């Protein structure tokens, strides 16, 4: 049984560095991969990208800079820190957990397979709303 | 081998005209006749017509003149010479027309005549 | 039919009849090649992109995508056409990207008819009235000397041709033993040719699914070019049996040991280098040709005291065999996802 | 993106690109006001609460689309649904594919 | 006749690579042999390698395996099917590798082995 607890202000000022903070329920932070995924409204979801401890650490491509993915092992949280929020940045932020699987096709020495994600948990969420 | 293909089975209206294609492959195309031959029920066999299609010289069954079309069209490419696409415009339909057709090609031996029709179409039933 | 009380003196080094023929299959293969069509039109600019895919920035892909200008059926009007190709067979000339194929600085080329197959038949060599062809039926003959054992015949048996060049493949095999043969052991850069008794399979394949695509070059004429790829793309590859392959060194170690000291350590090595075809084994398979990484098999040591063996493959389509001077040969591309099995006979 | 079936029948949903590679096709589903939440993590394997008849297209098909087959609906199953592919030719999908609303009558 | 052109004498530091060429003129280059020898002084001749230039098909001697590298190239016209360069890169240099090294050819005859040498290059002499 987890369940997480998203945290952060809301109400953002455009060029403004965002952070937002993960609670867990249970299980610790070393255990398993940790991901960020966002949604504006009425829309398809964003998956950010995904956070682990050991080089497990891959950002979306698309923004890639303006984004920190990180963890808290001795408070046992999930941190997300953000760079420049812009208009388009108003969307709702979901921490969440994700388990890996090795899609394989042919010859496996000649890396002829993959690995795919999929969040089996979710957050809660925190509306963020950037204005002045 | 030998592969005849023909098309599949269709129901068309009285009157009308109905075009059945053969695709033969595997042998040389312009070196055989092509014959088509039908079965109604409770009738037997009925000889259609044969055609060469190495001019597409035609000859029809005399009762069924003035009806049946026959044409074909040969490969040209210096890489496929042996598949070729025999036709029937079959015409002026009668429900009595109902019946399963067959393009078929003789014997290929010396002693093989032209009438001993060795390889088979897997027949076209159509019903009007 | 036999002959008896018999004493011959056989050699395979000074004999003949292997320069007829390696005269006679270049011969035949010239003769298989006058009805086909040249591609003197084809050697033009080359537009050329990788091929999409998710691409690794470090490793890299093995087709391109290469878009160009050619001929029609008619003078005035031209015409864009884009087909797949090997890394091997384009080079860069030279911001933007434009290639060329290899050959075309260099060479005319010629398309293969894809009529004709490439599969061996058996020829029979046989000799016209006058001559008289004998053969050793001895079991152990290292190939030169008397031989006691002969017979007289008036036709050989079935030879396959095969093209490999090292792994001689679906070859006539040894009675019991296994044998090795040469002109002078002591002398090193003769080659040492092993016939092994027992046959050991191999699969080999292309896992592509493979599409072609006609391309009209001019007034009835034709071309033939890598279309889409439908599938997972991926890399073509050989297997053998491990169990299989060790028992056979051993075999051929055992026999190896009578020539250079009984208390001898013998090891192998992956070949040194030189041309791309002869730093594997060369075959070909379906009417398509494969040079195949061979350094997962010589790669081992041996003291006086369910797996497999897989091994990567590249494919190119143009070649130029024999090292002729200004003839290429274009291979077609062919359908489907192909595979072969052979029986891996003997050593070089 | 709006399909409508009677509660109890077969509905098919389909998302994304065409296929060209392998691939593994992931299903979440959003009611209104949740978080997501998965259905199918794999080409054809579900996880253990959501129950059967969730069928999806095996992955080994080139040249078709991402399809979900939800035989006897109902109107617990009135949610957003979301194609996740993950082709060996295609790269990456950062963003998932579009939001197709299951309503019910 | 048969023409072995080498390049002239050069000087170089220890731990480099040097490059001879080795122009042969004179005969059908893709049919025959290509040998690499040396001279050290006080210390006799020392045989390095082959190379058959129809593959490029190389040979190294033992002791000095991983250092030495043999390529070719051939002459592609229909004009000069004779001409052929051999080449050697030598790694690894000591001031004991200074040495005089030859590119050789071997005897024509049908009774000509592979090491009776007949045609011999002019010597280059390199210090390191
Ligand atoms: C030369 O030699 C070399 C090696 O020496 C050869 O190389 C080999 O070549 C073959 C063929 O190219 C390759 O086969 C592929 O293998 C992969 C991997 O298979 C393994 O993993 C599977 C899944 O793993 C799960 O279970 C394992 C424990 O089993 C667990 O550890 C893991 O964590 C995970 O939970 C196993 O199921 C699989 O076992 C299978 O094979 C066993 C062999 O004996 C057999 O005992 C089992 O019962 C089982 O049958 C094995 O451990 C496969 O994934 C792949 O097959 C998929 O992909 C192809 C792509 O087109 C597709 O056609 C297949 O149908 C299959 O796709 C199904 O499964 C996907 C899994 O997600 C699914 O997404 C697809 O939609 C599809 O699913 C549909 O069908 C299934 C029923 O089949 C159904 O359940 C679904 O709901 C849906 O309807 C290939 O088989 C080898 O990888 C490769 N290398 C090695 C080292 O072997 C080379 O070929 C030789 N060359 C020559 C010329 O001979
Ligand atoms: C060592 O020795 C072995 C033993 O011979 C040898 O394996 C054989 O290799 C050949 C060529 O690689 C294989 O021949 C091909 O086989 C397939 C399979 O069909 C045969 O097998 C089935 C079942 O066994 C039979 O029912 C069937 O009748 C066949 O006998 C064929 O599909 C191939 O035919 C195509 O290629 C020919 C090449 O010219 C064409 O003439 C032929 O018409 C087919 O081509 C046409 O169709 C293609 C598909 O549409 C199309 O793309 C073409 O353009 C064309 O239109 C071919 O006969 C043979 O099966 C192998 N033997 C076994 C037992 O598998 C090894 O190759 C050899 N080692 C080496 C290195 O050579
Ligand atoms: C015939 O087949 C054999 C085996 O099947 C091939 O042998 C191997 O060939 C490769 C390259 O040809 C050898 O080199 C290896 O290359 C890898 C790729 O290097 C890239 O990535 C690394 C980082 O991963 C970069 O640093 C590099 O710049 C390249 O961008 C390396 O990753 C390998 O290093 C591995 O081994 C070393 C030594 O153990 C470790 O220190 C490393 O951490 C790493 O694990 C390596 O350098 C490879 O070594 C060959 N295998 C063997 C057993 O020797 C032949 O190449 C093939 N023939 C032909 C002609 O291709
Ligand atoms: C399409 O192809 C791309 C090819 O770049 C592929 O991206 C890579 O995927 C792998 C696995 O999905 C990523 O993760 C790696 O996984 C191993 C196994 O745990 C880790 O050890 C790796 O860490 C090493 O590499 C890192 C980056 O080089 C280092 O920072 C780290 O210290 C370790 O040395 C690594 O996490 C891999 O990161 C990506 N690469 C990139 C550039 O994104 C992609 O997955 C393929 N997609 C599909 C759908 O096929
Ligand atoms: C090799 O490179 C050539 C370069 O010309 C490449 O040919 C082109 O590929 C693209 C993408 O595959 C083709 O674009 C498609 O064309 C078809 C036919 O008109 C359209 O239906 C496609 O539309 C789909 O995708 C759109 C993307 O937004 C969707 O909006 C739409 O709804 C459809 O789903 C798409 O536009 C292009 O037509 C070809 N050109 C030619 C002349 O074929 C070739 O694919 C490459 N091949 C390989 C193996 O790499
Ligand atoms: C196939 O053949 C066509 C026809 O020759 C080639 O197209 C031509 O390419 C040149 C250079 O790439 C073009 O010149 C440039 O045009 C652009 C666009 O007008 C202009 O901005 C530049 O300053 C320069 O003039 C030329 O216009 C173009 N002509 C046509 C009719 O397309 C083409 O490159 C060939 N290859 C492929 C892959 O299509
Ligand atoms: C390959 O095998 C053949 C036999 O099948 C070898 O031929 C003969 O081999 C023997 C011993 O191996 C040679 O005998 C020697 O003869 C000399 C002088 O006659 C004698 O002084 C020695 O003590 C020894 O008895 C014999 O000469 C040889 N025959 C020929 C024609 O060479 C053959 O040597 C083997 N191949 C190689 C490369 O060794
Ligand atoms: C026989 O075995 C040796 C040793 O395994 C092979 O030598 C190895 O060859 C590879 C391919 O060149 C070398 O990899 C490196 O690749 C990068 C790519 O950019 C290049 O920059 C390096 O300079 C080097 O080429 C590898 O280092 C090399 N290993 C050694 C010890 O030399 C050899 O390829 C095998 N023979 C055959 C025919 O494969
Ligand atoms: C070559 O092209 C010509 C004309 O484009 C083809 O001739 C006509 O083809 C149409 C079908 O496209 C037929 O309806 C006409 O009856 C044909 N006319 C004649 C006089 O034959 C011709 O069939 C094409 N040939 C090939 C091998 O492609
Ligand atoms: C390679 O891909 C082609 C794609 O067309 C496959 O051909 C299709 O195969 C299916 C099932 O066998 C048929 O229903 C289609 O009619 C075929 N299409 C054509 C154009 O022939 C082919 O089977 C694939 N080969 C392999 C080995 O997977
Ligand atoms: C030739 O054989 C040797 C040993 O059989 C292989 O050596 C391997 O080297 C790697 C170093 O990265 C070790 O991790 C392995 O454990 C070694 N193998 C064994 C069996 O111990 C060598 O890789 C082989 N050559 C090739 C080209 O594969
Ligand atoms: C390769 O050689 C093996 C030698 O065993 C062949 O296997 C036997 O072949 C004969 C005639 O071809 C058959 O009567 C036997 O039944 C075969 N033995 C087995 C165990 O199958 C094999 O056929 C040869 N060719 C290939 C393609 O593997
Ligand atoms: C024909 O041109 C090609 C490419 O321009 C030459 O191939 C390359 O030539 C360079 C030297 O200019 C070498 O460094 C490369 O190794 C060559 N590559 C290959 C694959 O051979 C080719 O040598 C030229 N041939 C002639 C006879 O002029
Ligand atoms: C094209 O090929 C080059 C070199 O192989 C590679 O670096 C690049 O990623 C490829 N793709 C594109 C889109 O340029
Ligand atoms: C080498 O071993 C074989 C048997 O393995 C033996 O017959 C032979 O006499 C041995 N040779 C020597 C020189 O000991």
């Amino acid at each position: 049984q987890v369940h997480l607890q998203e945290s952060g202000p809301g109400l953002v000022k455009p060029s403004e560095t965002l952070s937002l903070t993960c609670n867990v329920s249970g299980t610790l932070v070393r255990d398993n991969y940790w991901s960020w995924i966002r949604q504006p409204l009425g829309k398809q979801p964003e998956w950010i990208g995904y956070v682990h401890d050991s080089g497990d650490t891959n950002y979306n491509p698309s923004l890639k800079s303006r984004v920190h993915l990180s963890l808290d092992k001795s408070k046992n949280l999930v941190s997300l820190r953000l760079t420049g929020v812009t208009a388009a940045d108003s969307a709702i932020y979901y921490c969440a957990t994700t388990k890996h699987g090795r899609r394989i096709y042919g010859v496996v020495a000649f890396k002829e397979w993959f690995t795919y994600f999929y969040m089996d948990v979710w957050g809660k969420g925190t509306s963020v709303t950037v204005s002045s | 081998q030998v592969q005849l293909v023909q098309s599949g089975a269709v129901i068309k209206t009285p009157g009308s005209s109905v075009k059945i294609s053969c695709r033969a492959s595997g042998y040389n195309f312009r070196d055989y006749s092509i014959h088509w031959v039908r079965l109604i029920p409770d009738k037997g066999f009925e000889w259609i017509g044969w055609i060469k299609p190495l001019w597409g010289a035609v000859s029809y069954a005399r009762q069924l003149q003035g009806r049946v079309s026959m044409t074909r069209q040969l490969s040209q490419d210096p890489d496929d010479p042996d598949w070729g696409v025999a036709y029937m415009e079959f015409s002026g339909l009668t429900p009595a027309d109902t019946a399963e057709y067959f393009c078929v090609r003789r014997g290929s031996c010396d002693y093989c005549g032209d009438f001993p029709w060795q390889y088979w179409g897997q027949g076209t039933v159509v019903v009007v | 039919i036999h002959l008896e009380n018999v004493t011959e003196e056989f050699n395979m080094w000074k004999n003949n009849m292997v320069e007829q023929m390696h005269t006679d299959i270049i011969s035949l293969w010239d003769q298989s090649l006058k009805p086909c069509v040249k591609l003197t039109p084809l050697c033009v600019t080359l537009q050329c992109t990788n091929v999409t895919n998710n691409i690794t920035d470090d490793m890299r892909g093995e087709l391109k995508n290469c878009s160009f200008n050619m001929t029609t059926e008619l003078r005035d009007k031209k015409q864009k056409v884009y087909s797949l190709f090997y890394r091997l067979d384009v080079v860069q000339i030279n911001s933007n990207k434009e290639y060329r194929l290899i050959n075309c600085n260099t060479s005319a080329i010629t398309q293969a008819c894809p009529k004709v197959s490439f599969e061996p038949i058996p020829i029979h060599y046989c000799a016209p009235a006058g001559f008289a062809i004998l053969k050793c039926k001895d079991k152990k003959f290292n190939g030169t000397g008397p031989c006691p054992s002969v017979s007289t015949v008036q036709c050989t048996h079935g030879i396959k041709p095969v093209v490999s060049t090292q792994l001689l493949l679906n070859g006539s095999l040894a009675e019991e033993e296994v044998m090795i043969r040469s002109e002078n052991i002591t002398n090193n850069a003769k080659n040492i040719l092993v016939q092994f008794n027992t046959p050991v399979q191999i699969n080999c394949t292309r896992p592509n699914n493979n599409t072609r695509k006609s391309i009209r070059i001019g007034p009835g004429q034709a071309f033939y070019a890598t279309g889409d790829i439908i599938g997972d793309i991926r890399q073509a590859h050989c297997n053998v049996s491990k169990a299989t392959w060790n028992e056979t060194l051993g075999k051929v170690v055992k026999q190896l040991r009578k020539h250079f000291g009984n208390n001898t350590i013998i090891r192998f090595a992956n070949s040194s280098g030189g041309d791309l075809e002869v730093t594997t084994h060369s075959f070909n398979c379906g009417g398509e040709f494969f040079y195949c990484n061979t350094s997962g098999l010589f790669n081992s040591t041996w003291i006086s005291n369910n797996d497999s063996i897989t091994l990567p493959c590249r494919i190119k389509q143009i070649i130029n065999m024999w090292q002729r001077i200004g003839q290429a040969m274009y291979a077609p591309p062919i359908q489907g996802v192909i595979r072969c099995v052979s029986n891996i006979t003997g050593l070089i | 993106t709006f399909v409508s079936v009677a509660p109890g029948q077969t509905a098919r949903i389909t998302c994304g690109e065409e296929s060209l590679g392998s691939r593994s096709v992931i299903w979440y589903q959003q009611r209104p006001g949740q978080a997501p939440s998965l259905i199918i993590y794999n080409n054809n394997d579900r996880p253990s609460g959501i129950p059967d008849r969730f069928s999806g297209s095996p992955g080994s098909t080139f040249g078709t689309t991402a399809t979900l087959t939800i035989t006897s609906v109902e109107a617990g199953d009135e949610a957003d649904y979301y194609c996740h592919i993950w082709d060996s030719r295609r790269p990456t999908n950062w963003v998932f594919g579009e939001g197709t609303t299951l309503i019910v009558l």
